């Protein structure tokens, strides 16, 4: 699992 | 140089409206702890500006500089700013999914069962492939035919491309850890290809290759070096394979780089014979940055540099070792441009290590590599690949080459 974020 | 650019944006109800992915501990690409856009927000500041793509590297947004940053850190930054937003982007010059993995090794299962065999479907999947997606399509094609699927391409592949394609298929310490295995065999080994591996990796691939190569071998890569190799080589190999050497600090210790310099310079060109046991410390357990300004230090007080102290002083396979080993230290991407170009310069091609370093290099700096040659030699490597090698075997090399120059 590698973390996406939405800015 | 990749193209910086400058980006500003009103932050809006929504934010900036992109999605981030990477960060120190939240690698989006392997060895890479940069942020990477990998999402634009239809309406949003960034898809209406239009300029920011995904892909797009970030480097700073007002105040915050976003390299070698958390992921974490790069989300706080980008969320408690100004409503005026200046992004410093870099340009470039996968979002791939278990659908990917599984169409992936369906697609190259049908080409296995073709009649003749589709090598042509399974080079254009493969060599266009990561290590990691590979390793993920070897695990899907295991689910799917109960089958491994290295096995049912040594079956259907044979000569160079065979080769290729079963190298691709380990991971980057089996591969080494193999290669390794295959230099000693025998009396003695294959000197050139055991001081390539052992002088090119660094602390963090020597630890994994280590560790692989007692379970795959059931035997330590140290004792078997020593099994096969003797007298000074033997300890300088010996001491680089341990992966102990000391890691960039990021304080320069100029008073120790004097003294290695002088060091070096006292234990050969001059005195009568060579203090080799002084020379395979210094150049085994200090870093490397380190050492490249020793070398340059080292001309201060030396008549000659380091590469020619070394021809004058040793000879035979520890003479090799080191200057293979100093080429390493001073210039990686042109080490492998001049073994790449010696592989083929010549009658016929020296494939073991055309297709080592190919493989094994693909993912590390075959960019460097490939701009080092251009330079050098004039011509591309994509170039001589093309000269040296024919048919499907040349198409999965000059992949894995990844363009011309
Ligand atoms: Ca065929
Ligand atoms: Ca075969
Ligand atoms: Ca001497
Ligand atoms: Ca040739």
């Amino acid at each position: 699992h590698f973390r996406e974020t939405e800015v | 140089s990749e193209k910086i650019m400058e980006i500003k944006l009103i932050k809006g109800p929504k934010g900036l409206g992109f999605s981030i992915a990477g960060g120190v501990g939240n690698q989006h690409i392997p060895g890479d702890n940069s942020i990477y856009v990998t999402k634009i927000i239809e309406g949003g500041a960034a898809h209406k500006d239009g300029k920011l793509q995904i892909g797009d590297k970030l480097l700073a947004v007002n105040n915050v500089c976003l390299e070698e940053v958390t992921h974490e850190e790069a989300v706080t930054a980008l969320k408690n700013t100004s409503d005026f937003v200046y992004l410093k982007v870099a340009k470039p010059t996968s979002a791939y999914t278990n659908f990917d993995a599984e169409r992936d090794a369906l697609n190259i299962e049908t080409a296995i069962k073709t009649k003749g065999v589709d090598e042509v479907t399974i080079v254009n999947i493969l060599t266009n492939r990561s290590n990691e997606q590979r390793q993920d399509i070897a695990f899907a094609y295991q689910r799917r035919t109960k089958k491994e699927l290295a096995s049912a391409l040594k079956s259907a592949l044979s000569g160079h491309l065979e080769t290729v394609i079963l190298g691709l298929l380990k991971t980057p310490a089996q591969y080494d850890a193999s290669e390794l295995k295959a230099s000693m065999k025998g009396l003695g080994t294959d000197e050139d290809s055991l001081i390539e591996i052992i002088c090119s990796r660094t602390n963090q691939e020597l630890q994994e290759i280590n560790r692989v190569y007692k379970e795959m071998y059931k035997t330590d890569l140290e004792k078997d070096i020593i099994s096969d190799t003797s007298g000074d080589f033997r300890k300088l190999m010996v001491a680089l394979a341990k992966g102990r050497r000391a890691e960039d600090g990021s304080v320069i210790d100029y008073e120790l780089i004097d003294q290695d310099a002088r060091d070096l310079y006292d234990a050969g060109v001059k005195r009568k014979g060579t203090d080799v046991p002084k020379w395979i410390s210094i150049m085994t357990e200090r870093s490397v940055p380190h050492l490249q300004k020793v070398f340059d230090r080292y001309k201060s007080y030396s008549p000659y540099d380091m590469l020619e102290s070394i021809r004058k002083e040793v000879k035979g396979d520890l003479e090799n070792a080191f200057l293979n080993l100093v080429q390493c230290i001073q210039n990686k991407p042109l080490y492998f441009a001049d073994r790449l170009y010696d592989s083929m310069k010549g009658k016929g091609t020296r494939d073991k290590v055309l297709i080592r370093i190919m493989v094994s290099r693909s993912e590390v700096d075959m960019l460097k590599i490939r701009s080092e040659f251009k330079r050098k030699y004039g011509k591309s490597l994509y170039y001589y690949i093309q000269q040296d090698t024919k048919g499907d075997y040349q198409k999965a090399l000059l992949y894995l080459c990844g363009g011309d120059d």
